[PDB]
C-alpha cells in the first residue's frame, strides 16, 4: 500500500509529535510494548501506513527523531509510549543550535544531516511504494526551523514526486520568547515555499485561545495543546487508515486545495470541542458540527478568516452519517457566506467521509482551508523582520557562522511577493 | 504413522489397535502388526470439546466439515495480530452459505487459567481446556513448540506459535497453512485453506 | 427459551405461532432514557396493528442487555409481547450473532426472515420518530 | 448465450456495483457463496459444482474500496483477479489516471475482459458505471473505452455516468474532469445514461420520505434501474427488448446519445399498501418533471425519443391506453419531425425487492429512458463553470505536469460547444 | 484507561446476507 | 517391454528428479518402501515380491546432495548404486567436468546405465536432466552424451536443460559454461527443452500468488511437465504420442531442436473454484506469452512446429475446435513452410496432485512443446555476454589450467554463431 | 550456557511420506 514517513525535528516537533503517536496508537489499539489489543480487523487491516512489522509481532512507528541536543530525546523516551520507537531512529547532536538558523542549517546541522539522511533512505526505500512525508517542527527555534528545513530541501531533491506536508508551528502574535524570532521564521518560510507541497500552520496563542473559551481549561499545560494539535493532525489521514464512503488521501487534498503552486499555506481547525461539564447536553448533528468548524474562534491560527476570502477549503468528516445532509449543509455555508468566499471558483468546498470516528466520540470533522486571510501572518513577520533588519540588529550571529547578507534581502523579497500574490486574490 | 511416528498419540493408537488385532486373532491368517490404514482411533473423546459458555459438543457435530486446530498463545504479538483476521474470515465464511463449512478448535499455549479465560473470552469457536492432556499430546503430535524445550525425538520444529493445521479424521494433517513457515505469508495464508478436499469425515 | 406472558405467569411459546406472520427482535435495556422513550411507542403500535384485524400480523421478541434479574422481571411484568429467558444461552448467542455493542445503539429492531437471517434494520438514535411504520409486514411473512 | 459484461471503474463504479450485484444475486436466487439451492446466464457464468460467478470487473487505482470488497461478505462470489486494484489513487486528476498511473493496470483490465468475452460468442454488449467528476472514473474510463473500441468495434457500449449536480459537487476540480471526459465519451460511448446524485436525493426525500439518506440508499435505486433495463434479456415477456434494441430507437444522430432516466413507482412501506398502482398511474408519475433522475427540468426541452420498460402484471391494452393520454397531454412537447416516439417493452417478472431496503413489493413498475433536448442546460451549467475557472488558469499546473498538454483544455471547450450547438439546431 | 471500539464500516453494515425469495 | 531411462546429473538434476520421482511414485501408488498395496513398467522395474525400483541414475561429483537423499525419506525406493557419488565438487568449471574428475565417475555411470538398459529390449529413450549453468551438470553431462551415443546409437536422447536466466544468475562464470555445453549438446541431444528459473518464478507469482517461492516449488511444476510427456507411454489414450513422436514431429532440420514449453492450467485452490476449465480456455492460456517456461517472448518468432499433449477428460471434438481457434487468431504466427503445424495427443488419466503441494485438483491439462524461431534471441543474449568478457581473458586461467585449450573457447563461439545464422536462414 | 539445535533440511521438510491417492 502506502506508508507516510514521519520525520520529527526540534524541541517543539518532538514534543507535539511524540504525543501524535499517543493518539494514533490509541485509535489503532497499540499497547505501549508494541502488541495489539482490541479484537477487531478494521484497525489492523491498514496499519502499515504508520507502522512496521518487526518479526516478533510488535509494531514500530516508521518515525525518525531529530535534535541537536539530547535533552528532549531523553524526555520523549522516558514518558509513556516511549518504548514504541526504534532506538536506531534517534539521531542526536551534542552541541545544540542556540535559536540560530545559521548553525541549524549551514554549519552544525551539516555534520548530522548525513546520518539522518541515511536513516530516512533505509525506511523509505525498504517499503513497497511510499506516498509521502510528514514533517513536524517549529519556526521560532533553531534546530526545528533550521535543520528541519535542511531535511526538507534534501528529501525533495531525492524524492521529487512524493507529497510533502508539514505541521509547522509559526511564531506567536503577541507573547513571544526567543527574541530572535522573525529571523528564523522568514528564512524558514522562503525555503518552505520552494520545497513543501502543503504547509499547515499552528499558533500557540491560537491554541491558548481555543482552550480558554471552548474547552474551558483553566490551566492548560503543553500536553493538552499537543493533544488538540494531534487530534486534527490524525484527522488528515482518516481516509488512509480506515475505509469510508468518500475517500481522500493527501494527494486528493493537494490538487483540491491548491489553485496556484506558490500559494499552499493552509489553516487547520477541528470540531467538536466541548468542556467536560457541557459534554452531555449537546446534539451532535451535522448542522452543529459545520457551524462549529466555520467559526473564527475555532481555527488554529490567530488570523481572522473574516478579514479575507476562502479561496478553497475542505472538510473531512469522520463517523457514520448521512451523505445528503453533509452535502446540503456544506452548500448551506456557501449560500449565506458568499461574501466570505471567492467568486471565480464554483463550489470551493470538499466533502469526504470516514466510517470510523475518533475514539470516544461519534462524529468529527477536521477543516483545512487555503485562505487569503493568512496574509496577516506574513505581514506581521515581515514588518518585524524589516524593523530588525534596517538597524542590522542580531546579524552578527548569522554572518559570523558563514551566512551572507544577501539572502536576508532575498527572503524578504520572497515573502513580500508571497503577501502580494495573496493580495491579488482578495 | 502420520505425520510422525514418534508421537504419543500415534504410540497410543498403535497400542490399542494392535491389542485389538491380537484379541481378534486369539478369538478366530491376519496381518500382525496391523496396517496403518486399518488402525483406527477416536480423536476427541466425549469430554474434550466445549463451546461458548461451557457446553459439551461431541465429535459427531464435526462431521462433513473442514476442521482446523489453532495453536495459539495469549501474549504472543503475532497471535494477537493474527486473531482479528481469522475472526473476520470465520464469520464471513460461515455466513456465506446455507450451511456452516469451517470450524476452529483452539489449543492453548498460555501460561495459566487466567490468561486462558482472558484470551478465550473473545473467541466464538470451540476450545480445548488447558488442563486436559489432549492440549499437550496434540502439541507433540503436530510438532508445535514455542521453544526447544520438549524432549523431541529427532523432530524439527514444524511450526512456531501461532499456527493453524487442518486435521484429518485419523490425525493426519490435511494441509499446513503457512503463516510462520517456509512460505512466510502472514495473515494471508488463510486464503489458501481449501474446504472441498479437507472434509472431516 | 422464548416465553409469553399470560394472566398470572409465563408459558413457553408455541413454535407454530411464529408461522404465517412477521417477526422482529427488539434489542433493548432497562434504565436507558431512549429505551423508556421507545418502549411505549412500540407497545401502542403493536397493539394497534395486531388488534386492528382478525389475524395477527407482527410479533416482537424482546431481548435484553440488563445485568439484573430484578430489572429483567421488571420490564417483563409490563411488556405485552414475547420475551427470551435470561439464563438461556440464546440471548448471548443473539448478541454476538447480531452485533449489538452493549449508548447510541440501543434500542434496535432487527426484523428477521424465516431462516434466522435479518430482513431489516431499524434504529431510533436519530431525529426522526415516524420510522416504526417504514417496515413492511406483508412482503416478509414467515411461511 | 446472451451475455453482457459490466465494467465498474472508480469508487462510484464499485459502490454502484455492490448494489447491482446484490440485487442480481437475490433475483436469480443465488447465495453470497455462489451456488443456488438458465435465465441467469446473462449475468453469471458456470463453474463446475453449481457456482455461478459474475461477469464483472472491478477497477480502481486505490486499494481502499476494492480490497474492502474482498474482505467483506461477498468474498467467494467474485473471482479473485476479476477485482483489480492499483497502489496510489488518481487523486481527482484526469491527467494522472490517463497518462501516468492509468497505463499500469489497463493491460490487466483488458486481459480479464478478453478472457471473459472469449468464453462464448453472442456477446450482447458492454455496460460501464463510472464517476465523471472523479479521478479514475474519468481517467481510467477514457482509456478503457479507447482500447475497447479498437478491439471489439462492433459491440454496443452503454454508459451510466454519475454526472456532477448543478449545486452540489464536492470538488472544484470537477468542471475540469467533466469537460475533459465529454471529449472521451462522444466518440466511443454508444449510449450514455445521465445520472445525478442530488436528483436522487430529492426523489428519496419526498417520494420515499427519508430525511437523511446516504450512498447505500441511492445505489439501490440505480440497481433497480439497471435491473429494469436488462430485465428483458433475463426473463420472458410479451415484448422483449435487448441492448442492441436501445441504440436504434433512442439516438437519431451519431453525436446525440445523452438521455435521462426515470423510475416509477418509488414508493415506501406505508404508502404502497394504501394505493392503487394503476398502469395509467405509474406512467403519469414517470413523466412528472421533478420525478426524473437527473435534476434537469424537461419543460424547457423537447422529447426526441422515449422508451418505457414495464415490469410486472402489465397487460398490453393498459399500456396502449395510458400512453395515448400522455401524447394528448399538452404540457410535454414532442419534436415535430418524430411522430412516433414511444416504446412498449413489457416483461412478466415483478421487481424483486431487497429486504432491509426501502422500497416495497409492488406488482408493476415502469422505467423510462428518454432522449430529450433538455440536455443543453446541463452542459451549459458545466460550460459556464469551466469558463470561470479556466479564465485565469486555476488548477491547471496539476494537469500540465503529469503529461497532458495545455491545449486539450482548449480543444475540449469547443467540443462541448459543438455538442451544445447541435442540441440547439435539432430543436427547430 | 482506554475505551473499547464500537465502529463498523458502512459496507459491513448494509451489505450482509439476505433472505432469498421463495 | 517399454522403458525410459532417466539420467539426473548435477545438483539441479537431482533435486528436479526428487520432485520428478515422487510424482511417479504417487501416481502409480507405490510407497517409499517400493511395494504397492502394468502401467508402471516404463518407470519402475520389478524385483522380489511386489517391490518396484526406479529406472534411474543419480550423478554428482559432490556428496552433499546424493548422500542426503540416502538419509531422507526415500532410502529404500532407490537401488543403492543408482546414487553415484564422487568426492570433490566440479566447482563451476567445464574443464573440470570433462578432463579432471569426470574421467573416473563416468565408468561407474555407464556400467549402471548398461546393466539397467539390457534387462529388456524396447528402450524407448533416455531422458537427461542437467543444468548448463553448473560444472558437473554441464561438464560431466557432456561426457555421458558423448559416451552414450557411441554405444547406444539410434536411441532417442531427450534432454531438459535448466538454461541460465537473462538476469538471475547465482553464478558469475555461467557465461563460459553454457556456451561450451551448447557446442557439446548440439550434436548429441535429439530434442532439447529449455527451462528457465526466472520463467517459473513469474509463473508461480501470477498464477498461484506465491510471493516467495523456493526451488522445490519450481520442481513440482517441472515434474508435472515430465509426467505429461510420458503419460501416453504409461496410460491408455484415445490418441497416443510417445517419445519417438516428439522428435519426428518437431525437428525439421538436424541442428534445429531447441524448443519451448508451457503448462496450463496452473491454478491454486482459491482460483479453481471460479473458473470452468474448458478445453478452449486451457489451450488459450497455453499460448499466452506470460505462460511460457523459458523466458523468451514468443511474439518475436514464428512457430516452426508445435505439439499439444492433452491430459484428462479431453474430448477429441474440442481439441480440433480449439486448435482451429488458435490458427485463426493472428497474434500467433506460423512459418510458411509448415502449413499443417500441430500435434494432438489425448490421454484419459487426469493429473495427479501431490498432497501438501501448491496446485489444485483439475480435470484436464495441456502440455505444449513448441519449436520456434524466437530461440535465436535466448542464444543471442547469451551470445553477447560471452563475447563481452572472453575478449579480455577473464576467468580463463581456471579453464586452461584444468586441461582444455583456448581454441576450444573460440571453436565453441563460432559453432554458436553457426547456429545463430541457422535460425536466421530458416526464418525466411 | 548453550542454545539447542532447531533446524532441519528443506528436503526433510517437504519430501515426506505423502498419503497415496485412492
Ligand atoms: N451515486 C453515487 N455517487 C458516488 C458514489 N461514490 C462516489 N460517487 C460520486 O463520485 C464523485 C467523487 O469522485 P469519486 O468517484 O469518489 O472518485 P473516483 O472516480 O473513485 O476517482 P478517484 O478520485 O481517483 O478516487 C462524487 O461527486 C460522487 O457524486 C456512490 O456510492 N453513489
Ligand atoms: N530448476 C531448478 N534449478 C536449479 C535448482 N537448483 C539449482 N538449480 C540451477 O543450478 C544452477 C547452479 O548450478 P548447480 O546445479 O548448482 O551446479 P551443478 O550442476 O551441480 O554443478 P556444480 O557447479 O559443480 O555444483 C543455478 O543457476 C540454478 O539455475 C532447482 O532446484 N531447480
Ligand atoms: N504548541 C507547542 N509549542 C511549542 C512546544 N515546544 C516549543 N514550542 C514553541 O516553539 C518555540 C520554542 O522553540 P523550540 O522548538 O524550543 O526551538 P528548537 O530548539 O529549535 O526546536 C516557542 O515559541 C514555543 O511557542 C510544544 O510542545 N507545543
Ligand atoms: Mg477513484
Ligand atoms: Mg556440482
Amino acid at each position: 500500500m502506502r506508508e507516510i514517513v514521519h520525520v520529527q525535528g526540534g524541541q517543539c516537533g518532538n514534543q507535539i509529535g511524540a504525543k501524535f503517536w499517543e493518539v494514533i496508537s490509541d485509535e489503532h489499539g497499540i499497547d505501549p510494548t508494541g502488541t495489539y489489543c482490541g479484537d477487531s480487523d478494521l484497525q489492523l487491516e491498514r496499519i502499515n501506513v504508520f507502522y512496521n512489522e518487526a518479526t516478533g509481532g510488535r509494531f514500530v512507528p516508521r518515525a525518525i527523531l531529530m535534535d541537536l541536543e539530547p535533552g528532549t530525546m531523553d524526555s520523549v523516551r522516558a514518558g509513556p509510549f516511549g518504548q514504541l520507537f526504534r532506538p536506531d531512529n534517534f539521531v542526536f547532536g551534542q552541541t545544540g543550535a542556540g535559536n540560530n538558523w545559521a548553525k541549524g542549517h549551514y554549519t552544525e546541522g551539516a555534520e548530522l544531516i548525513d546520518s539522518v539522511l541515511d536513516v530516512v533512505r533505509k525506511e523509505a526505500e525498504g517499503c513497497d511504494c511510499l506516498q509521502g512525508f510528514q514533517i513536524t517542527h517549529s519556526l521560532g527555534g533553531g534546530t526545528g526551523s533550521g535543520m528541519g528545513t535542511l531535511l526538507i530541501s534534501k528529501v525533495r531533491e531525492e524524492y521529487p514526486d512524493r507529497i510533502m506536508e508539514t505541521f509547522s508551528v509559526f511564531p506567536s502574535p503577541k507573547v513571544s520568547d526567543t527574541v530572535v524570532e522573525p529571523y528564523n521564521a522568514t528564512l524558514s518560510v522562503h525555503q518552505l515555499v520552494e520545497n513543501a507541497d502543503e504547509v499547515q500552520v499552528i499558533d500557540n496563542e491560537a491554541l491558548y485561545d481555543i482552550c480558554f473559551r471552548t474547552l474551558k481549561l483553566t490551566t492548560p499545560t503543553y500536553g493538552d495543546l499537543n493533544h488538540l494539535v494531534s487530534a486534527a493532525m490524525s484527522g488528515v489521514t482518516c481516509c488512509l487508515r480506515f475505509p469510508g464512503q468518500l475517500n481522500s488521501d493527501l494527494r486528493k487534498l493537494a490538487v483540491n486545495l491548491i489553485p496556484f503552486p506558490r500559494l499552499h499555506f493552509f489553516l487547520i481547525g477541528f470540531a467538536p470541542l466541548t468542556s467536560r461539564g457541557s459534554q452531555q447536553y449537546r446534539a451532535l448533528s451535522v448542522p452543529e458540527l459545520t457551524q462549529q468548524m466555520f467559526d473564527a474562534k475555532n481555527m488554529m491560527c490567530a488570523s481572522d478568516p473574516r478579514h479575507g476570502r476562502y479561496l478553497t477549503a475542505s472538510a473531512m468528516f469522520r463517523g457514520r452519517m448521512s451523505t445528503k445532509e453533509v452535502d446540503e449543509q456544506m452548500l448551506n455555508v456557501q449560500n449565506k457566506n458568499s461574501s466570505y468566499f471567492v467568486e471565480w471558483i464554483p463550489n470551493n468546498m470538499k466533502s469526504s467521509v470516514c466510517d470510523i470516528p475518533p475514539k470516544g466520540l461519534k462524529m468529527s470533522v477536521t477543516f483545512v482551508g487555503n485562505s487569503t486571510a493568512i496574509q496577516e501572518m506574513f505581514k506581521r513577520v515581515s514588518d518585524q523582520f524589516t524593523a530588525m533588519f534596517r538597524r542590522k540588529a542580531f546579524l552578527h550571529w548569522y554572518t559570523g557562522e558563514g551566512m551572507d547578507e544577501m539572502e536576508f534581502t532575498e527572503a524578504e523579497s520572497n515573502m513580500n511577493d508571497l503577501v502580494s500574490e495573496y493580495q491579488q486574490y482578495q | 504413522s502420520q505425520p510422525v511416528f514418534a508421537s504419543p498419540l500415534n504410540v497410543e493408537k498403535r497400542r490399542l489397535n494392535e491389542e485389538r488385532a491380537l484379541m481378534q486373532a486369539q478369538k478366530a491368517n491376519i496381518q500382525l502388526p496391523p496396517n496403518y490404514g486399518d488402525m483406527d482411533l477416536i480423536l476427541f473423546p466425549e469430554g474434550s470439546l466445549k463451546n461458548s459458555n461451557n457446553t459439551v459438543i461431541p465429535q459427531s457435530h464435526l462431521k462433513g466439515k473442514s476442521v482446523a486446530l489453532y495453536f495459539a498463545d495469549g501474549a504472543d504479538p503475532k497471535c494477537a495480530s493474527l486473531l482479528p483476521f481469522l475472526l473476520n474470515y470465520y464469520r464471513t465464511m460461515n455466513e456465506g452459505g446455507a450451511n456452516q463449512k469451517i470450524e476452529i478448535i483452539f489449543v492453548s499455549l498460555d501460561r495459566d487459567r487466567e490468561a486462558f479465560e482472558s484470551h478465550r473470552a473473545h473467541m466464538p469457536w470451540l476450545s480445548i481446556d488447558l488442563e486436559n492432556p489432549l492440549t499437550e499430546i496434540l502439541k507433540r503430535h503436530f510438532r508445535v513448540m514455542k521453544e526447544y524445550e520438549v524432549p523431541t525425538y529427532g523432530y524439527g520444529s514444524r511450526t512456531g506459535v501461532p499456527s493453524v493445521i487442518v486435521i484429518g479424521s485419523d490425525g493426519r494433517e490435511a494441509q499446513f497453512l503457512p503463516i510462520c513457515s517456509g512460505l512466510e505469508e502472514g495473515d494471508r495464508a488463510l486464503l489458501r485453506w481449501d474446504w472441498r478436499n479437507t472434509k472431516f469425515a | 427459551v422464548v416465553k409469553r406472558t399470560q394472566q398470572g405467569n409465563y408459558v413457553p411459546v408455541r413454535p407454530d405461532h411464529f408461522a404465517g406472520v412477521s417477526v422482529a427482535l427488539f434489542f433493548a435495556k432497562a434504565g436507558h432514557s431512549k429505551c423508556a422513550q421507545i418502549v411505549p411507542v412500540v407497545r401502542q403500535f403493536y397493539k394497534t396493528t395486531n388488534f386492528s384485524g382478525e389475524k395477527a400480523v407482527i410479533e416482537i421478541i424482546y431481548v435484553s442487555l440488563d445485568k439484573d434479574e430484578q430489572d429483567f422481571e421488571r420490564v417483563r411484568a409490563l411488556m405485552p409481547w414475547c420475551s427470551v429467558e435470561y439464563k438461556s444461552c440464546l440471548r448471548k448467542k443473539l448478541i454476538e450473532r447480531y452485533r449489538v455493542p452493549n449508548s447510541t445503539a440501543i434500542p434496535l429492531l432487527i426484523v428477521i426472515g424465516p431462516n434466522g437471517e435479518e430482513a431489516g434494520r431499524m434504529n431510533f438514535q436519530q431525529s426522526d420518530e415516524f420510522v416504526l411504520q417504514r417496515w413492511d409486514y406483508r412482503f416478509n411473512k414467515w411461511p | 448465450m446472451r451475455e453482457v459484461i459490466s465494467i465498474h471503474v472508480g469508487q462510484a463504479g464499485i459502490q454502484i456495483g455492490n448494489a447491482c450485484w446484490e440485487l442480481f444475486c437475490l433475483e436469480h436466487g443465488i447465495q453470497p457463496d455462489g451456488q443456488m439451492p438458465d435465465a441467469f446466464n446473462t449475468f453469471f457464468s458456470e463453474t463446475g459444482a453449481g457456482k455461478h460467478v459474475p461477469r464483472c470487473v472491478f477497477l480502481d487505482l486505490e486499494p481502499t474500496v476494492v480490497d474492502e470488497v474482498r474482505t467483506g461478505t461477498y468474498r467467494h462470489l467474485f473471482h479473485p483477479e476479476q477485482l483489480i486494484s492499483g497502489k496510489e489513487d488518481a487523486a481527482n486528476n484526469f491527467a494522472r489516471g490517463h497518462y501516468t498511473i492509468g497505463k499500469e493496470i489497463v493491460d490487466l483490465s483488458l486481459d480479464r475482459i478478453r478472457k471473459l468475452a472469449d468464453n462464448c460468442t453472442g456477446l450482447q454488449g458492454f455496460l460501464m458505471f463510472n464517476a465523471v467528476g472523479g479521478g479514475t472514473g474519468s481517467g481510467l474510463g477514457c482509456l478503457l473505452l479507447e482500447r475497447l473500441s479498437v478491439d471489439y468495434g462492433k459491440k454496443s457500449k452503454l454508459n451510466f455516468c454519475s454526472w456532477p449536480s448543478p449545486q452540489v459537487s464536492t470538488a472544484v476540480v470537477e468542471p475540469y474532469n467533466s469537460v475533459l471526459s465529454t471529449h472521451s465519451l462522444l466518440e466511443h460511448t454508444d449510449v450514455a445514461v445521465m445520472l445525478d446524485n442530488e436528483a436522487i436525493y430529492d426523489i428519496c426525500r419526498r417520494n420515499l420520505d427519508i430525511e437523511r439518506p446516504t450512498y447505500t440508499n441511492l445505489n439501490r435505486l440505480i440497481a433497480q434501474v439497471i435491473s429494469s433495463l436488462t430485465a428483458s434479456l433475463r426473463f420472458d415477456g410479451a415484448l422483449n427488448v435487448d441492448v442492441t434494441e436501445f441504440q436504434t430507437n433512442l439516438v437519431p444522430y451519431p453525436r446525440i446519445h445523452f438521455m435521462l432516466s426515470s423510475y416509477a413507482p418509488i414508493i415506501s412501506a406505508e404508502k404502497a399498501y394504501h394505493e392503487q398502482l394503476s398502469v395509467a398511474e405509474i406512467t403519469n408519475s414517470a413523466f412528472e418533471p421533478a420525478s426524473m433522475m437527473a435534476k434537469c427540468d424537461p419543460r424547457h426541452g423537447k422529447y426526441m425519443a422515449c422508451c418505457l420498460m414495464y415490469r410486472g402484471d402489465v397487460v398490453p391494452k393498459d399500456v396502449n391506453a395510458a400512453v395515448a393520454t400522455i401524447k394528448t397531454k399538452r404540457t410535454i412537447q414532442f419534436v415535430d419531425w418524430c411522430p412516433t416516439g414511444f416504446k412498449c417493452g413489457i416483461n412478466y417478472q415483478p421487481p424483486t425487492v431487497v429486504p432491509g431496503g426501502d422500497l416495497a413489493k409492488v406488482m408493476r413498475a415502469v422505467c423510462m429512458i428518454s432522449n430529450s433536448t433538455a440536455i443543453a442546460e446541463v452542459f451549459s451549467r458545466m460550460d459556464h463553470k469551466f469558463d470561470l475557472m479556466y479564465a485565469k488558469r486555476a488548477f491547471v499546473h496539476w494537469y500540465v505536469g503529469e503529461g497532458m498538454e495545455e491545449g486539450e483544455f482548449s480543444e475540449a471547450r469547443e467540443d462541448l460547444a459543438a455538442l451544445e450547438k447541435d442540441y440547439e439546431e435539432v430543436g427547430i | 484507561p482506554t475505551l473499547p471500539f464500537n465502529a463498523q464500516s458502512c459496507y459491513r453494515s448494509e451489505y450482509v446476507a439476505k433472505p432469498l425469495p421463495p
